[PDB]
């Protein structure tokens, strides 16, 4: 049985997680628009550029993260970024359509838009298979929100300092998750381990898309048609 | 460095 | 009567224009939208980066500016890049309606709309009397585009190197100038003066720009906004 | 420096 403690962690993740996931997707009509080989760059630039500005919303609202130094937030923020934008983004993926339905047509994003932004297939297929595999799982939102804090809070990055704090951070959140599983989901006893196995796969998704990056980014016409806060958070600077 | 990001973490 | 050197010369500033200047403005609904005391910023922020393109474009058919070093090309650019936007944009500026008229009525730009973009008044009053004053001289193209490449070309700006060579350029662009308006263009025998004197108009938007410019990149909240090509055309860096 | 502007300059 989960402690008070422990019960106050899934509240604020999920209060933060709504905070910052807008289901109306009122804010996409702000973008350069949709264009149907890199015809959806500076649409999918917009994209993710704003995603990315959630997902600092969320984080500064994780328990604890608040309190590490300017540094480490950094550190984490921009070798997760990209994994917690693909999480965050099973919510409108749609396993009949294949497709991420955000709201009106010109927002159900196919796989034939999301390759006419610089990327390839070996970047999309797997992609694609992630996120079918996480809905498939049928996760509750609890979960789902304490994997996307667990999957910020990994002190395994590149550029983190106090990894023991991060660490302890990090194992908190896990203590959290294994017992909700064990409580509160019916036939779950095998749900932590995938969910586990699903962070792996972030990590395979995140070098993918850092490599194809570069490419991007070394060809000023093409970096050119991104945003300030993407040449930022996935530069190596 | 990290103009952004620094200001979006106030 | 002008020499076949000095026709070429007008013969290929006015296709270099053509070439540059899209009169159906078709590329707009590629921004970001408007918006109608920021709502504007990212739609004109997308419109000035376009803008800022199609004067290096336009910059480089000049004839002998290709020839001189990369870095005299780059100090001319971002000395001069924001006043050759706004004598570029004389073409759509309106007497009757006071705007910018750049196609549909979504990109009509009025005074209230363009003071949505971070700048104020001091900036603006000065810019719409300056695009007054301007449209009432009745310029011929030839005429309008000899002086957009006069503004570029000055050897008066801040990094350039090679100042008797630019000097030279700028020289021989003037004696095309005041020997096409005494010959082809009736009741012109001021007609030069008032154009230097233009010069002079924007030299001062130039500088009350970069003032207010300076405080809205020291905003990230705001420089965020702006596009990779502004931000590194009006850097200091 | 001016990744960017060299780019477009050819
Ligand atoms: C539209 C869809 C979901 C949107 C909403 O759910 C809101 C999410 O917070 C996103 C999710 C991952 C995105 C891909 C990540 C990998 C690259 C990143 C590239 C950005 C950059 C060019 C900077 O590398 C752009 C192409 C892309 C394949 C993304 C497309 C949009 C997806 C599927
Ligand atoms: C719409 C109108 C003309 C567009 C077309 O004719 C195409 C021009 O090539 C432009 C001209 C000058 C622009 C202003 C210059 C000064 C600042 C620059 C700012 C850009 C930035 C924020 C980077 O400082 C944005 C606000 C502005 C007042 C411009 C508004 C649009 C005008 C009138």
């Amino acid at each position: 049985m989960l402690s008070d403690e422990q019960m106050q962690i899934i509240n604020s993740l999920v209060e933060a997680h709504h905070k910052t996931y807008d289901d109306s997707y009122s804010d996409f009509v702000r973008f350069r628009p949709p264009v149907r080989r890199l015809s959806m760059l500076p649409h999918l630039a917009d994209l993710v550029s704003y995603s990315i500005q959630k997902v600092i919303g969320f984080a500064k609202m994780i328990p604890g993260f608040r309190d590490l130094t300017a540094e480490d937030q950094i550190a984490l923020l921009k070798s997760s970024a990209i994994e917690i934008i693909m999480l965050r983004s099973n919510q409108s993926f749609s396993l009949e359509d294949m497709s991420w339905s955000c709201g009106g047509p010109d927002f159900k994003y196919c796989i034939n838009d999301v390759t006419k932004a610089g990327h390839t297939l070996e970047l999309l297929e797997p992609l694609v298979k992630f996120q079918v595999g996480l809905k498939k799982l049928k996760l509750h939102e609890e979960e789902h929100v304490l994997l996307m804090a667990i999957c910020l809070l990994s002190p395994d990055r590149p550029g983190v300092q106090d990894h023991v704090r991060i660490e302890a951070l990090q194992d908190r959140l896990c203590d959290v998750l294994q017992a909700y599983i064990r409580i509160q989901h019916p036939g779950g006893r095998l749900l932590y381990a995938k969910m586990i196995q699903k962070l792996a796969d972030l990590r395979s998704l995140n070098e993918e898309h850092s490599k194809q990056y570069r490419s991007l980014s070394f060809q000023p016409e093409h970096s050119m048609q991104l945003t300030p806060l993407v040449l930022e958070v996935f530069g190596s600077e | 460095r990290h103009k952004i990001l620094h200001r979006l973490l106030q």
